[PDB]
């Protein structure tokens, strides 16, 4: 048998329902999600960390002059510089007065910690949603396995198939370009691997972690060795990715809205709630009875003994029963009013049994159906007296759940003595019209 | 922190993320005089019930000046074709009940 | 690369080309490669047959 429902987009909270085969006794059915990933699919542009500039050791002519030639290395510098006459350990180095000559030539290269640490830039599309869902029905137990959120491809768990509906929405916690450093996910955009300005972020790319070719400008610079010391100096600009550690300012898994919490080995977005997701299942037909095989119950009397606001199962109510037969059958609220803690009571011959339920409504109006036979209830419910809970509400609240039996009392009065206020000032100038022609002939 | 019904979760040093949701509970009574009414609609929905408050006493007052615009118009049209001719004998039943001005002469 | 940010050195000039005036493309949301030539189809998902 196929039955076809719209669940919400809720984690904690179960979907409870109730099937009905013609000829056959209904079958208690519930559902529940254990997990909720968004995957969406990215590619990788390049990666980018700290650089380390390298300096080769310089030439020393003693009298003469060499140019250097240019090379392919990314930011590759020379200067020649003039009539230095260095000093080493053990006397000058050389005799040449007024006139030699020192290399000095530096280039970038990427730093030994670029294999631990480094920014992953990232472009995402719309991948695929999967979920893992909870199931039961009937008098077997507990069967989970993980679902494709889309309305086609099915799944078997236990004996069932079940097809989880498309999302409602399409809503994504991600931009459409992120950067992953480390644990923590950022939105951020780049300078697409051409343009860096050497000191934010884009100062060195490469697009793979083991590539050959790198692009780097870190303003490099040599400058003139004072005194005769042979050594090569530079001034450059600091790292930007170093800079970017620090004024960073939130990560994605802290930003996000609807309670995402955002994983990253395939980069998902656990947990989020918007939306509804459409069901459909197929019970298979050996969980189905007979309908004669089962109690038929009458006179039933419905009163509810304590009732509350309280997010967590507030209501105990006593329903008094007359079965002709003692066996099971489940019961089930069909309104959005009330949920339901129990899922089948054991019954007797003219005895009674207790439910526990959960409604956010200072009035109730439910109504819950045991052994194909339905029972009205009505009752009162005072506010609670905690302020703050650490668990979510398990009902839905309404537009009218506030609104109490005095305040609808004022709402009619308010409206009805205002429109009759009006109806016999209309009816009061056709008396005298009526009058008037009367008057007249 | 203000902490509404759909939740908060707050993170404190390297202590993992604890999320609290706030209840319904509210200060006023909810059946009982009009003094309390409103207030405990105040509490639980401060952004509303300041609207249908205002609206409410503006639709009464619209409707309050329409209907004496028409119950004054129906006054006058009592007397204007009784109070021209004074030898005209008013009946008794339109001195009081149907328009307000009593009989004379 | 066509897109209006990275320089490309050819010699000694460098060159931005700038982004293309239209976002067409021939290829639809699903293809099917089988063999040298390419297919706009659709697919049964995984779960049909």
């Amino acid at each position: 048998y196929e039955h076809t429902a719209v669940m919400p987009n809720k984690v904690g909270i179960p979907y409870k329902a109730l099937v009905e085969r013609p000829g056959y006794a209904p079958v208690h059915l519930q559902i529940q999600l254990v997990n909720t990933r968004i995957i969406p699919s990215t590619n990788l542009e390049y990666i980018t960390c700290k650089y380390k500039t390298k300096v080769p050791s310089p030439v020393v002519k003693c009298c003469g002059a060499t140019q250097c030639t240019s090379k392919p290395h990314p930011d590759y510098q020379c200067q020649v510089f003039s009539g230095v006459y260095p000093f080493m350990w053990g006397g000058a180095y050389c005799f040449c007065d007024t006139e030699n000559t020192q290399m000095s030539e530096a280039y970038v290269e990427r730093s030994e910690e670029c294999s631990i640490d480094h920014a992953k830039a990232y472009k995402v599309h719309t991948g695929t949603v999967q979920a893992m869902v909870n199931i039961t029905y009937g008098s077997v137990s507990w069967r989970s396995a993980d679902v494709y959120v889309n309305g086609e491809t099915p799944a078997k768990i236990g004996d069932a198939k079940l097809i989880i509906g498309p999302l409602s929405s399409a809503w994504s916690p991600f931009d459409n370009k992120v950067v992953v450093y480390g644990h923590e996910v950022y939105n951020y955009d780049f300078p697409e691997y051409g343009t860096g300005k050497a000191g934010s972020f884009g100062d060195l790319q490469s697009r793979t972690s083991t590539s050959n070719d790198l692009y780097a400008n870190t303003n490099l610079k040599l400058q003139r060795p004072q005194a005769g010391i042979v050594h090569t100096p530079f001034t450059q600009v600091p790292s930007g990715f170093e800079r970017w550690k620090k004024d960073k300012g939130a990560p994605l898994n802290d930003v996000a809205p609807f309670g995402c919490s955002i994983a990253l080995e395939p980069l998902r977005a656990e947990n989020c709630a918007v939306g509804s997701i459409p069901i459909s299942i197929d019970i298979p037909d050996a969980a189905f009875t007979r309908i004669s095989e089962t109690p038929t119950v009458s006179d039933l009397e419905c009163k509810i003994t304590e009732c509350t606001y309280a997010f967590d199962f507030g209501g105990i109510a006593t329903v008094a029963y007359k079965s002709s037969k003692a066996g099971n059958c489940p019961i089930h609220s069909p309104s959005g009013v009330a949920v339901i803690k129990e899922n089948d009571v054991t019954l007797a011959e003219s005895g009674s049994f207790t439910f526990h339920f959960s409604t956010a409504n200072i009035h109730p109006a439910f109504k819950l159906q045991v052994c194909t036979s339905a029972v009205t209830c009505k009752g009162d419910c005072k506010p609670p007296k905690d302020h703050i809970v650490d668990y979510p509400a398990q009902h839905t609240e309404s537009f009218t759940s506030a609104i109490s039996a005095t305040a609808w009392s004022w709402i009619k009065v308010l409206v009805g003595g205002t429109s009759a206020f009006i109806v016999l000032g209309l009816i009061a100038t056709a008396v005298v019209a009526l009058v008037l022609f009367f008057h007249r002939h | 922190f203000t902490v509404t019904g759909e939740g908060l979760e707050y993170t404190w040093g390297n202590h993992p993320p604890k999320r609290v949701w706030a209840q319904e509970s509210g200060e006023g009574n909810p059946h009982g005089w009009p003094h309390e009414v409103v207030v405990y609609y105040y509490n639980r929905y401060p952004l509303t019930t300041i609207i249908g408050l205002c609206t409410c006493v503006a639709i009464i007052m619209v409707s309050c000046v329409t209907s004496v615009w028409l119950l004054c118009r129906t006054r006058n049209l009592c007397i204007t074709p009784y109070k021209l001719a004074p030898n005209a004998q008013v009946p008794i039943l339109l001195a009081l009940l149907c328009c307000i001005k009593p009989t004379r002469a």
